[PDB]
């Protein structure tokens, strides 16, 4: 999930620019709800996941807020231990306690009904047991019991008309989510939000503790440590899941790490690059970055070196050529099923091999799995969610940079063997593989693209939809489920603020009775594949000018 | 008036509420939802409480049985439960203004009724504060905010320190899944903090 967020001194033709891209994955119905509300307080417009009460995406006339998953570590594992006789009790603090139980019916349309027994400890729900050592593990979250606090944080932050109250509601916040601030004025700000333990000194937050009661948190750390800036030096603020600063440390996930190759350096390029951006330039890098290849950046200059001594007939350094004449963005072919340049296909076959040759090879089965992954997946739907660059990638480039990499090598990966050598003998490998299938002239290769699939079944796999409500996009593109941008004091308007989205398929996911399908079902899915965008009204007059319709209620409580 | 909700529509359909009230701010809201998104919003609901395979089937029992194990509904409960009278408006506003829509359709089904509802063979069925706290819950909270692999990472950890020797096993752990990465580009400049 991505955000770029332009301050006064970076702006061009307004004060401010916000533009988000929250990565969900790409559903039929649409993931968010477009809702505007004016009265008791509030006065908003914009979308949001699910049609929560608060608003994720939208302003309020005087300030804009977004979000990004933040990825902090703020789940911990206790193992607790149980005694053999004396069942459904734990020790903690020298005393066998007794959990908390509840027992369960799973009602099943056309089978039986099943039962079974939830278990919770003072750190959380048994995850599982071991009745072997005698431990069952308790899953612990620093938001444990702040869950309906953290939805009101996200609402009452909608009536906030400056900083200092915006922060006031992002201090509730108790889940890992970075939060995103713009106005009127030009100021902008970022919030790291979430609730974080306080560890016991010499916690490895990586890995499980005795729930015995010795490695119990302390609490939970204040809101002044979690990261924050107002107003950088910079005049932007840009984040792709990306660490929030210096020396925070991300999930304990094995697959989540923050190192020197992050797909956050392909906004930073872009926003770097011109000293102003205007609304159509913030816009438009949501285009540039959907088509970015992300590891042409990170291993082309050791292609490059591995083969700079090998001869023009050589297919090996052909490939490299092939490379260095792209610029990483991937366009389709007239035929809407090709790439027009090899280079993802490449780097896939290339990457896969170094993979096997290096990292996969120090890691014992069935944990060698885990780094294997190029990082190019997909299926015939296409991705399921956002590209990045794979964790095996990572490590490969720390191990690519050998001493410019501060971290330590404990095995060399590369088993003894200058790099240069495994470099070509895994461009040998991608050579023999792809001249296979698509024949000798690189010049003719048509590779296939990505697609886009909007799924009827939600993110869990359940149905949200009939199967025949599925769409297609030609086009895989690397961007938010929903784009939203917000230009605060256009210099180009009487208006103080102007705001876009693109909510897809449609803002109703309505089927009458007869298969008569709403008006509003699918009037924005052509405008999300080319990078189109609706204007999003606050004012009365504005909405009054743009009424499709009108509905009075008279209720009481 | 304090008892009048105004719905207006845009070109694209996405409503405008206006209302004087918490209460009636939040039932024109969650009108509107039950309008444009109930098969979705009804789905959504069966699986953040693990209630699918009452209407899908076997298929989903593993499904259901681990969402149920992930939460602590009774904790949910007592944090409604603690709201103030504002804070609570907005939640039973909500749940209302749906109730409201839900009875339309329910009476008149030959209609209003999305046709997924007759498709799956079953119907919508009334909400509560609890149901709309539930889908920010499971989908928020348990999709972005619930991730861990320790267990797994012990897992690795043993392997690794079986195949190195322990303080050899340990500093492969630290290169693999270091805790920290100096060179990782952040979203605050260093001179920042
Ligand atoms: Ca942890």
């Amino acid at each position: 999930s991505n955000m770029w967020v332009i301050g006064k001194s970076k702006a061009q033709d307004a004060k401010a620019i916000m533009v988000n891209g929250p990565q969900f994955g790409w559903y039929a119905p649409a993931y968010t709800y477009g809702i505007g509300l004016h009265g008791a307080g509030y006065d908003v417009t914009g979308n949001t996941p699910f049609a929560y009460p608060g608003l994720v995406f939208g302003h309020n006339g005087v300030i804009s807020w977004g979000s990004t998953a933040g990825f902090g570590d703020d789940v911990d594992i206790f193992a607790e231990r149980l005694s053999a006789e004396k069942p459904g009790y734990y020790l903690h603090n020298g005393k066998w306690v007794k959990m908390l139980s509840r027992e369960e019916t799973i009602t099943v349309k056309n089978g039986q009904a099943e039962t079974f027994t939830v278990w919770r400890t003072v750190h959380g729900n048994i995850l599982q047991t071991d009745q072997t050592t005698q431990t069952a593990y308790a899953k612990s979250r620093a938001w444990d019991g702040k869950e309906v606090a953290s939805l009101l944080a996200w609402t009452h932050q909608m009536k906030a008309k400056n900083w200092q109250e915006w922060t006031q509601q992002a201090a509730k916040q108790a889940l890992t989510i970075n939060w995103y601030y713009a106005d009127v004025n030009g100021n902008i700000g970022y919030v790291h939000t979430g609730a974080y333990p306080d560890r016991q000194s010499g916690h490895d937050p990586r890995l499980p503790v005795p729930g015995t009661g010795k490695w119990d948190w302390k609490g939970l750390l204040p809101f002044e440590m979690n990261p924050k800036v107002y107003n950088p030096q910079s005049g932007y603020i840009a984040n792709w899941n990306n660490s929030p600063q210096k020396d925070y440390p991300a999930s304990d996930l094995f697959a989540f790490l923050w190192g020197g190759a992050d797909r956050v350096t392909e906004i930073d390029r872009l926003l770097e690059q011109k000293p102003r951006l205007t609304a159509d330039q913030a816009w438009d890098v949501i285009r540039q970055t959907s088509r970015q290849d992300l590891n042409l950046r990170l291993f082309l200059p050791t292609l490059q070196a591995a083969t700079s001594g090998l001869t023009q007939s050589d297919p090996r350094r052909q490939l490299v050529e092939t490379l260095t004449r792209w610029d990483g963005i991937n366009l389709l072919n007239d035929d809407g099923k090709t790439w027009q340049q090899p280079g993802s296909a490449i780097l896939n076959v290339w990457l896969t091999s170094m993979l096997k040759r290096t990292v996969v090879a120090a890691v014992p089965m069935p944990f060698d799995k885990w780094y294997s992954a190029s990082g190019y997946e997909t299926t015939q739907d296409g991705p399921t969610g956002s590209l990045n660059i794979s964790v095996g990638a990572k490590i490969l480039y720390e191990a690519v940079q050998g001493d410019k990499s501060p971290i330590p090598q404990a095995v060399d990966l590369f088993a003894g063997k200058p790099q240069q050598e495994v470099v070509l003998a895994a461009l040998e490998d991608t050579w023999e593989t792809l001249s296979k299938r698509y024949g000798n002239n690189v010049s003719n290769w048509k590779t296939p693209a990505m697609a886009l699939t909007f799924r009827a079944n939600n993110f869990f796999g359940v149905p949200q939809a009939a199967a025949e409500e599925t769409r297609h996009q030609a086009e895989y593109q690397n961007r938010g489920t929903e784009n939203d941008m917000i230009v605060f004091s256009p210099t180009t308007s009487d208006r103080p603020v102007l705001a876009w989205d693109v909510v897809a398929p449609g803002q109703s996911g309505f089927i009458a009775p007869d298969g008569t399908v709403d008006k509003h079902y699918e009037d924005q899915l052509k405008m999300y594949e080319n990078f189109g965008r609706k204007s999003l009204w606050l004012t009365k007059q504005d909405v009054e000018a743009h009424k499709e319709s009108q509905e009075v209620l008279h209720v009481q409580r | 008036s304090s008892s009048e909700i105004k719905i207006v529509r845009d070109e694209y359909g996405m409503p405008h509420i206006y209302a004087n009230d918490t209460w009636h701010l939040f039932y024109g809201y969650g009108y509107v939802v039950a309008q444009d998104r109930l098969f979705q919003m009804e789905m959504a609901r069966r699986s953040t409480q693990g209630t699918v395979a009452e209407v899908l089937g076997k298929d989903f029992v593993k499904f259901d049985k681990d969402i149920r194990r992930n939460y602590w509904p009774d904790a949910i409960r007592a944090q409604i439960a603690a709201l103030s009278p504002e804070d609570m408006s907005i939640l039973q506003g909500y749940a209302d203004g749906m109730n409201a829509w839900i009875d339309k359709v329910n009476t008149n089904p030959e209609t209003l009724l999305p046709k997924q509802f007759n498709t799956f063979g079953f119907t919508p069925k009334r909400w509560e504060p609890f149901d709309v706290a539930m889908i920010f819950v499971g989908t928020m909270a348990n999709r972005f905010s619930d991730s861990t692999s320790e267990i797994d990472n012990l897992a690795l950890l043993t392997a690794l320190k079986d195949k190195y020797g322990v303080s050899q096993g340990m500093a492969v752990f630290n290169q693999l899944k270091w805790l920290v990465n100096p060179s990782a580009p952040t979203t605050i400049a260093v001179q920042e903090s």
